[PDB]
């Protein structure tokens, strides 16, 4: 997907809760740096609900589309108050941007 | 020789699925036009639209309300406190031309009910029967709350809408949606981090993080926190009055109770000043787009 517009989708839909630069300050959501390759519930100094650790699934770009389409449905009991990326293109735009700032 | 009484007449030849299609037409465009106002969606303005039209009611003489649907007149269209509500009206313009039978009151109220449900909020029972009215019934300006007041103004204003302390604190929890616009109202900044999803964060943010009354660039006082959130003078007075404070704690703790109480108060709000005959059907409970598999 597009790497330039995926940054815009992050700034408007994800920046208020998450940070991507290494050592980024935890907000309402976790710092999503280097999240690809590691599983779910990666505390590193953060408090998660047991629901996301309960679904110990490795974060590859395929299942995160399954997650960002409906966070409640993919993880019953999650804390992320997010509407969801209803368009597959917006999912491919946003995920490609994370594939750079979260390496 | 008598105060006005607004009888609900259901549109001829309409039932449940006839209005369920209208919900789906509204909820569908909330999916497509998801770019409005930096990817907030039309949800927040759609419920403020339903609020500002239903908030014009006056229980003393039963004027205004959602019944007449007189927002389509320029007299209510040019309200400074209704600045920015044109976008919620243009969102419903193509919907009303597709269904030329529905009344403006039923359409406006259905828009707010749709957005609350679609934004993961509580299911709000809805009723039909609102009827259009001429122009002489368009209420005058200044029938909506001023944002630059204290808790005494909040309690005395909502009594005009016949709502107790508990019912008014629940309605304020809808401010967790959307944001304030400078060129619209005179305040800037969002209320919370989940400005597109109906959540409990409103009461949480009030007590979680502190606030320091600062200046904005439009010469208005706003309570701003370090995390970027902001509130209004009338909104901040909720944690100054102890009786309103005893209710923000139960809302910030038992979220299910807040969803349960908001749907009661939001229905009563949209049904003010409307007397339904008993031959009218039971309140509808429309199904969200996820419940239909979309
Ligand atoms: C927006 C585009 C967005 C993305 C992308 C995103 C991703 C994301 C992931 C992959 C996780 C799981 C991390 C893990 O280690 O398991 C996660 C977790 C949380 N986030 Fe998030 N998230 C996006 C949006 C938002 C928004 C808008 C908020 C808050 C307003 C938010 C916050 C959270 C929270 C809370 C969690 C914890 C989930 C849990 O504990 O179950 N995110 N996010
Ligand atoms: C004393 C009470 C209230 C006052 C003074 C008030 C005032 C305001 C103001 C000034 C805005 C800014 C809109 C903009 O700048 O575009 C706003 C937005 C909003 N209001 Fe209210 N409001 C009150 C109560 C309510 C109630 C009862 C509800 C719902 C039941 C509600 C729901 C909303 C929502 C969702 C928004 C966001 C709209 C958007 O971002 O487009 N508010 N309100």
């Amino acid at each position: 997907g597009s790497a330039k517009k995926g940054a815009t989708l992050f700034k408007t839909r994800c920046l208020q809760c998450h940070t991507v630069e290494k050592g980024g300050p935890h907000k309402v959501g976790p710092n999503l740096h280097g999240i690809f390759g590691r599983h779910s519930g990666q505390a590193e100094g953060y408090s998660y609900t047991d629901a996301n650790i309960k679904k110990n699934v490795l974060w590859d770009e395929n299942n995160m589309s399954e997650y960002l389409t409906n966070p409640k449905k993919y993880i019953p009991g999650t804390k992320m108050a997010f509407g969801g990326l209803k368009k597959e293109k917006d999912r491919n735009d946003l995920i490609t941007y994370l594939k750079k700032a979260s390496e | 020789t008598t105060p006005l009484v607004h009888v609900a007449s259901v549109e001829k030849g309409r039932s449940y699925e006839d209005f369920q299609k209208v919900y789906n037409a509204i909820a569908l465009k909330l999916r497509e036009d998801d770019e409005y106002d930096n990817y907030i969606g039309y949800g927040p303005v759609l419920v403020r639209l339903a609020w500002h039209i239903s908030g014009t009611w006056d229980k003393h003489d039963n004027t205004g309300g959602s019944y007449g649907g007189t927002y389509r007149f320029k007299k209510e269209f040019n309200d400074p406190s209704n600045a920015g509500l044109q976008n919620g009206f243009k969102f419903l313009e193509p919907i009303h031309k597709e269904f030329p039978w529905i009344s403006s009151g039923d359409l406006f109220s259905l828009g707010g009910v749709t957005a609350v449900q679609e934004m993961q909020g509580p299911k709000i029972p809805w009723r039909c029967g609102r009827v259009d009215t001429p122009e002489d019934t368009t209420p005058d300006n200044g029938r909506l709350p001023d944002a630059d007041k204290d808790a005494g103004y909040v309690r005395t204003f909502f009594q005009r809408l016949n709502m107790n302390d508990r019912e008014v604190v629940a309605l304020m929890g809808a401010h967790a949606l959307g944001k304030t616009h400078l060129k619209n109202s005179g305040y800037e900044g969002p209320y919370g981090a989940a400005n597109n999803v109906f959540t409990n964060e409103f009461y949480l943010n009030l007590l979680n993080e502190d606030w320091k009354l600062e200046k904005n660039d439009a010469n208005n006082e706003q309570w701003d926190s370090k995390s970027g959130y902001m509130m209004e003078p009338t909104d901040y007075s909720l944690i100054q009055d102890p009786k309103y404070l005893s209710i923000v704690k139960e809302y910030a703790n038992d979220q299910d109770k807040f969803f349960k109480d908001f749907s009661k108060a939001f229905e009563k709000l949209l049904e003010n000043g409307i007397t339904f005959p008993k031959d009218a059907p039971s309140p509808f409970i429309f199904k969200t787009l996820e419940e239909q598999g979309l």
